């Protein structure tokens, strides 16, 4: 008996559900993304003053969270093209931006940068109602977060230190008891339960910092990577312990990291290049695929079945088909451009890029709601120097 | 911004849970049923299932256990729904009126939470100290149960195991005690814990978690003596029971996954087990009496009992007798027998519940050209395949039809003396009566020794004494039973001739011109006790006998020939007692008093199609309660009969309706008939409980089905069925269909089963080699199963399997449409088939094949190749619409009877569905929703306005009018675009945009334009636009139609009023439940109107009624709010049965 693998037999199956099987689903969303980024739609949004959105993760079906350079945690509505801001938590002691934003499993649970850029916030979902203080664990700035458990979180730092947080039953079933009770949220009190760092091989010891943080749910494995041009593998199933390191065919711009659950690859940005890293490989056994758009680094990297979507400095974003081993070609690399959302002519900007009116919206993050047809596209100019913003959903 | 209308038609038919326990009363059986949102409850008999009360609740049905509280004399019932209504229901039943008592409900719907992978499960405890929920992961809602908890809040328990499959509470412990199966990493183990309501905590239980089958699911509470629990798994069961541990595999369970279980005997000795694949299998508790005075389970034992319907629960009644819940196909109620049948299996189904669902397919036809249209719905798969019609009506079985064209009148005669049923059935023509002897089944002409044949028969029928008498235009004659002659005879004095007559046991009353006569009937003996005369001549006159009374009745109504009224006599003396104006352009054809359920009414019926009917005080023969309904534009006659132990009316019309009560109102339902002029009642040995229907030119002798507001007609297939269409000028829907066959060592295959495409009465193979050129790798293969599609032709007035054609090996044809092409005003199957193979993900080849069906044969008349597989097609103004793969192509009608393409649509993933409305296309894809395309006539291609971005994996879709298009979502909600012409910029003119947002409770599968009540066929009567029919999974069919601004402000107050006090089953608020509902977020419903909520109103009992409406300000259409009564909420429902 031959495995079915038509879209056919779905179809009609699904007219049934007569134990209609899963197995098609892998399918039916790989046809889709290989035709959906050719047809969609841009959708742009006025964010205001913000500086810029460096982070962003699909809350509901109508709106999608986005972490800023000024701490500023809010929400774009794309149902209805509104802005909604959520108040920035204080820490327990009164001791940048947010360049990371993840959710837990089971979605119940936002992470994000508090008021100061070392603490970790807690936000409850769908609510926003807070959830926990801002920690003090870290010495520096949180540069990535990612949720290794329903209930645990772990956070990078610029001086390579990952944060081990967790909440236990009692902490949990009280925090909920009293948003479901009180109609006024109550937050509480947290601390990290430990503190490790990367590894130090043979690399740059001094640039250790994580920038980016990602969890393969299927092995519980956290992925990390520096900017010191490694990769670093951490087990995260019930405590955070060192499993493996690789090397990165470049070291420069190594600032995002995106895991394929179809296929266990790990996709790490570069100035240039995007590398395929597997655990199960040797350490020099790493791909590299050029997103074309060099000199001006890749600033973001997601997967959608077994698509891979890149967003560059130049504000676009690439798709590569890891079946074909190839760019995806528009109906000449198939690309999406930001638009030119808000710039900030500050003192900054005259002081130091004066000769020029208007830079491109990076494509700092972006994200693929649950069915895969809504790509949220969010960020800012690319220079470090300069302030604005950009936010559309591409359908 | 655009307003919609949303009611349901036929209320949801799918088993979503069944119970059995003391519900009814302390000393019956009694057999529960959980059909989504409606509860249904039957009483356990040795003959089968008797259904008591139906109500409907507010959300879907998802735990459903029955529970005995210290001090209630019966098992109470407790639900829980979807939408978090929990709440505890008691039987109730004053004399004939039965209802529902809610003891407790409240909603214990969190503001955060993610809602449990495992779905809503819910366990009461033996001692009924508390109800566990599990709701989310993680977490454990008890609900106390004190006596004074008319809320049934619920708070929730931390449990350290997220992910609980299945939960139930162990008897036999002093405390109260879960034992549940959770699923780790490492596999499946079972836990059990006490737990503490005072400390929110849960304790150690009696026993240690055990290691268990990976695959263990299933959780049986096992009542005292045994006690403990049965775990259930793939291969084997384990029974855990403090130290005791037992084990069983038994192979015969191994080959399918246990879904569901039930109690067997009140001690727990056996319980049933089903399946998805449909194997009933019985579980044996073998006991061990202990040494500590204790009883516990010595070993497990398990038979294999036969085959059934894919069963979602199972309930026991007695004597052998097992109910299996289907939720994928009809529910059955078998016997289990001791010896086997020839295949082996102890079941023997004996009665059947009809399920529409799932609803694949569906399409409205006007086969009977009356402007109402036919709905065909295509449900099941497999051996459980067939074809639904429904319609807006109450449906007869024909049976015999003979050649009598003319009638003019049908009577009932009892002929044999010694016989209680019919024997005998006479003719009434103009100058001369026939007579026809009843035979069982057979029906054949005949003549009765006594009666006249020369002569017009105006009534007749059977008369005390065992006598028998008839009324003809020359003379009144009372025949004897035996000798089967004439006894007496009496004769108008005026010598004129009769024109109207009537009969009862004892009393003769006779209209001759203007005069009106009484007789008594004697045994051998006619006597004249009075007369009258009336102002004008006598149209009609009846004093058939009401409520229980001998065949008696004190009053005659009549009607007569010139001011077009209705009377009431007093007999002998004929005394006027009330006279009502009927009005019309016609007389008053017929006359008539009938009883429902002990309530005595009157109605008549005019020859221009009017019916008028009344409450009938027979004390005082005083009418009131007057209501008018228009059935049709020819004459209508009205008869009483007797059938399925009540009393009803039927309305002989050119669109012919039963008069029935239900819930002690009376509801007017058409009739699935092309025509009926005079009708009787039939109640003999081989048609007890049936009607003679006499239409223009035959007599048609049939039975009457269920009565229910919509009735469902099944065809059994015993195939999948796929797509189905109508034919107008054939007369014939087609359907797509596949069976299953296994490949043999010959190279040919070999059916699994018998089918319609087996079956038909012909049948044919395509020929064409366009697919030829490849084959599949196994196509050589031994054992492998094939599936083969067929195109099935079946009438669409007797809906029997005419032709059968089957396709080409590997070819599967995934979407029909029958409908005129070009200026050719004949009307052609049009099947999408595609080349399919289990290697290719996509087919990239397909073709699209044209049928006629003709003179009893269904001949090929083109195919046209095309790249992809066809998904959709669709009637568009005369042209071919189709779904190819990716694109969507317009294909015009060639002279050669050929499909050419003429623009196309590429801004798509996949084209799942089309359907049309006037100039505008409605395109369903696979993950982008719904496309809104534009077509332009003059510039012969495709625009393309706007799109949802809401993304949604579309099952179907429709138009309701230009700018309103219907769709529905995956969550169970409903939502329509609108075309934004507001819009200045391209994001918003590219952006469909929502016009509301609806929580319906079901999946809907399919949709369809037309409705099941008369249409307005382009007419702007209707106060609502559009009419649009979606079929569910659960064999749910609803009606969306288009609301003016008006409409939707005055019913949006009505709904918000009639939400805090419609005292539905459970009293669960009907605001929640009909909230959009998503698993992220809950958002009050705007822009629809539930037409559900009014229709409620019809399940209650009066007794809730009186409360609802007091106090309740109800708008009548007008605008102006006063304060509701019982009869107004009825008779808008009446007028809401009457538009869908």
């Amino acid at each position: 008996p031959p495995v079915k693998r038509s879209l056919v037999y779905y179809l009609k199956n699904r007219e049934v559900r007569l134990q209609n099987e899963t197995s098609y689903s892998r399918v039916l969303h790989g046809y889709a993304a290989q035709q959906l980024p050719s047809l969609l739609k841009e959708r742009e949004f006025h964010l205001g003053t913000l500086n810029k959105v460096f982070a962003s993760q699909w809350l509901n079906h109508r709106q999608v969270v986005c972490g800023t350079k000024c701490n500023t945690l809010f929400v774009v509505d794309v149902q209805t093209s509104q802005i909604t801001k959520i108040p920035i938590l204080k820490d327990r002691e009164p001791g940048c931006g947010i360049h990371a934003i993840e959710l837990n499993p089971s979605r119940t649970l936002l992470a994000t940068g508090g008021d100061n850029p070392n603490s970790l916030a807690i936000y409850r979902l769908p609510t926003l109602d807070p959830v926990c203080v801002g920690d003090d664990g870290h010495k520096d700035w949180i540069f990535s977060i990612a949720w290794i458990s329903d209930t645990m979180a772990v956070s990078g730092s610029r001086d390579g230190s990952m944060g081990l947080w967790e909440v236990t039953d009692d902490v949990l079933t009280k925090s909920d008891a009293r948003h479901n009770v009180s109609r006024v949220p109550v937050y509480a009190h947290i601390t990290h339960k430990a503190l490790k760092d990367i590894p130090k091989e043979d690399t740059n010891p001094d640039n250790c910092k994580v920038r980016a943080l990602a969890f393969n749910n299927k092995n519980k494995e956290l992925g990390a990577v520096s900017l010191d041009g490694y990769f670093h593998l951490w087990k995260a199933e019930n405590t955070l312990s060192k499993l493996l390191s690789t090397k990165l065919p470049y070291c420069r711009e190594n600032v995002c990291l995106a895991y394929g659950s179809e296929w266990s690859v790990y996709a790490v940005g570069s100035q240039a290049h995007v590398s395929f890293l597997d655990p199960r490989q040797p350490s020099y056994n790493v791909k590299s695929v050029c997103s074309r758009e060099r000199g001006s680094g890749i600033r973001s990297v997601s997967f959608y079945e077994h698509i891979i979507t890149v967003g560059t400095g130049q504000g676009s974003l690439l798709f590569y088909d890891i079946r074909a081993q190839r760019f995806l070609e528009e109906r000449e690399n198939l690309k999406l451009t930001t638009g030119k959302g808000w710039l900030n002519h500050d003192e900054t900007w005259r002081n130091y890029f004066s000769d020029i009116d208007f830079f491109p919206n990076a494509v700092y993050t972006h994200c693929y709601d649950s069915s895969g047809t809504k790509l949220f596209v969010a960020g800012g100019p690319l220079p470090s120097g300069l302030h604005g913003n950009y936010a559309g959903l591409w359908s | 911004m655009s307003y919609n209308y949303v009611v349901t038609a036929q209320k949801p038919t799918a088993v979503n849970g069944c119970v059995t326990g003391h519900f009814t009363s302390a000393e019956d059986l009694n057999l529960l049923i959980a059909k989504n949102t409606r509860l249904e409850i039957y009483v356990v008999t040795a003959e089968g299932l008797r259904p008591v009360k139906e109500v409907g609740m507010y959300g879907k049905i998802a735990v459903m256990e029955l529970f005995r509280p210290k001090g209630e004399s019966k098992d109470l019932l407790f639900i829980l729904t979807a939408k978090y209504n929990a709440c505890i229901l008691e039987y109730k039943q004053s004399g004939e009126s039965i209802d529902i008592i809610t003891r407790a409900h409240g909603n214990v719907q969190d503001r955060i939470g993610r809602p449990s992978e495992t779905g809503i499960i819910g366990i009461i405890d033996p001692e009924c100290r508390m109800i566990g929920l599990r709701l989310y992961d993680g977490l454990f809602k008890v609900i106390p149960l004190d006596r004074d908890n008319k809320e049934l809040k619920a708070f929730n328990i931390r449990l350290e195991e997220l992910h609980v499959i299945d939960v139930k509470f162990l008897y036999g412990c002093q405390a109260p005690t879960i034992c549940f199966v959770y699923q780790d990493p490492q596999g499946r183990h079972v836990k059990t814990y006490e737990v503490s309501l005072r400390e929110k905590e849960f304790n150690k239980g009696p026993w240690k978690q055990e290691n268990v089958e990976a695959e263990a699911s299933m959780v049986i509470a096992v009542p005292e003596p045994f006690g403990g629990a049965i775990i259930i798994g793939q291969e084997s069961i384990t029974y855990h029971n403090g130290d005791k541990y037992l084990a069983i595999a038994p192979p015969i369970i191994k080959q399918s996954t246990i879904v569901c279980h039930n109690r067997v005997d009140p001690n727990g000795s056996r319980y049933l087990l089903g399946d998805m694949e449909g194997r009933l299998f019985m579980l044996l508790l073998e006991k061990e009496e202990q040494m500590d005075g204790t009883v516990t389970l010595k070993d497990l034992r398990v038979e294999l009992l036969g085959e059934t319907s894919i069963a979602e629960c199972l309930t026991y009644l007695d004597n052998g007798v097992v109910f299996v819940g289907s939720r994928l196909g009809d529910s059955q109620l078998v016997k289990l027998n001791v010896d086997s049948n020839e295949q082996g299996s102890y079941v023997v189904a004996m009665e059947t519940f009809t399920n529409l669902g799932p609803i694949v397919d569906m399409c409205v036809v006007d086969l009977e050209r009356q402007g109402q249209g036919q709905l065909v719905t295509c449900s099941g798969a497999f051996k459980e395949g067939s074809l639904r019609i429904i319609r807006n009506g109450i449906g007869i079985h024909e049976h015999a039809s003979i050649d009598l064209p003319g009638i003019k009148g049908l009577w009932p005669l009892r002929s044999d003396p010694n016989r209680e049923t019919d024997d005998t059935l006479v003719l009434s023509f103009v100058g001369q009566t026939r007579v026809l002897m009843l035979n069982g089944e057979e029906v054949e002409e005949t003549e009765l020794m006594g009666f006249v044949d020369d002569q017009q028969t105006f009534f007749c029928g059977n008369v005390a004494h065992q006598q028998l008498i008839q009324i003809t235009s020359a003379s009144v004659r009372l025949v004897s039973q035996e000798p089967k002659a004439l006894v007496s005879e009496w004769k108008e004095p005026q010598a004129k001739n009769i024109s109207v007559a009537s009969c009862n046991s004892s009393q003769v009353v006779v209209a001759v011109g203007r005069a009106l006569y009484y007789l008594q009937i004697h045994p051998q003996e006619l006597r004249q006790i009075s007369h009258t005369e009336m102002e004008h001549e006598v149209a009609c006159l009846d004093i058939t006998p009401l409520g229980d009374s001998n065949g008696l009745s004190p009053l005659c109504a009549i009607g007569l020939w010139t001011d077009i009224s209705a009377r009431i006599l007093k007999l002998p003396s004929f005394e006027l007692l009330h006279k009502e104006m009927l009005g019309g352009e016609i007389i008053p054809r017929s006359i008539l008093m009938t009883t429902f359920e002990s309530s005595h009414y009157l109605l008549c019926a005019l020859g221009d199609g009017a019916l008028f009917y009344f409450g009938l005080n027979i004390e005082t023969g005083l009418l009131s309660d007057r209501k008018k309904v228009t059935l049709g534009t020819q004459p209508t006659v009205l008869r009483t009969f007797r059938s399925l132990s009540t009393t009803n009316v039927f309305a002989c019309s050119d669109r012919p309706t039963v008069i029935y009560s239900s819930n002690h109102k009376l509801v007017f339902s058409n009739v699935n008939l092309k025509e009926v002029n005079y009708m009787c009642p039939l109640n003999s040995d081989g048609y007890p409980d049936s009607l003679a229907l006499a239409n223009n030119s035959t007599l048609t002798i049939g039975t009457i089905d269920e009565i229910q507001k919509l009735h469902i007609r099944t065809v059994p297939l015993y195939e999948s069925p796929r797509k189905i269409c109508y034919q107008e000028v054939s007369q014939c829907f087609g359907v797509l269909s596949s069976r299953i066959e296994v490949q043999d060592t010959s190279g040919g295959t070999t059916a699994l089963r018998p089918s319609a495409s087996t079956q038909a009465l012909s049948s044919s193979v395509s020929s064409s080699k366009l697919f030829s050129s490849s084959t599949a790798p196994h196509e050589t293969s031994f054992g492998e199963e094939v599936e083969v599609h067929n195109l099935l032709i079946i009438d669409q007035h007797t809906f029997e399997v005419l032709h059968a054609h089957q396709f080409l090996q590997n070819e599967y044809a995934l979407s029909l449409v029958s409908c005129k092409l070009g200026k050719d005003p004949n009307t052609y199957f049009i099947v999408g088939t595609a080349m399919v193979y289990p290697e290719e993900a996509e087919p990239k080849q397909g073709r699209i094949v044209v049928f006629q069906y003709s003179d009893g044969k269904l001949q090929t008349v083109a195919e046209k190749e095309v790249k992809g597989a066809v998904y959709s097609m669709v009637e568009f103004n005369g042209k071919l619409l189709a779904s190819i793969n990716s694109t969507v192509r317009l294909y015009e009608w060639t002279t050669e009877k050929e499909l050419r393409t003429e623009c196309n649509h590429y801004n798509n993933i996949m084209a799942l569905y089309l359907k049309t409305k006037g100039d505008f296309i409605l395109v369903g894809d696979l993950m982008r929703s719904v496309l809104l395309l534009a077509y332009k006539p003059m510039e012969g291609n495709f625009e393309e306005i706007a799109r949802d971005f809401n993304p949604n994996w579309m099952s179907a879709v429709e138009i309701l009018d230009d700018d309103n298009f219907l769709g529905a979502e995956n969550a169970f909600n409903l939502f329509v675009c609108q075309k934004d012409s507001a819009a200045t910029t391209d994001e918003e003119r590219q952006h469909l945009q929502e016009v509301g947002l609806f929580h319906l409770g079901e999946f809907v599968n399919v949709f369809c334009h037309g409705s099941l009540v008369m249409q307005n066929l382009g007419e702007t009567s209707t106060p609502t636009q559009g009419s649009v029919l979606f079929g569910t999974v659960n064999g749910m069919i609803g009606l969306v139609t288009s609301l003016s601004e008006s409409w939707y402000n005055l019913l949006l107050d009505m709904q918000n009023r009639l939400n805090k006090v419609i005292k539905s089953v459970g009293k669960i608020e009907h605001s929640f439940w009909r909230s959009f509902h998503t698993e992220r977020k809950t958002e009050p419903a705007t822009g629809f109107i539930d037409g559900d909520l009014i229709e409620s109103f019809l399940d209650i009992s009066r007794p809730k009624m009186q409360e609802v409406v007091a106090n309740l300000q109800y708008d009548d259409g007008s605008g102006m709010k006063r304060e509701a009564t019982a009869d107004d909420l009825i008779k808008v429902v009446e007028e809401l049965t009457r538009i869908h």
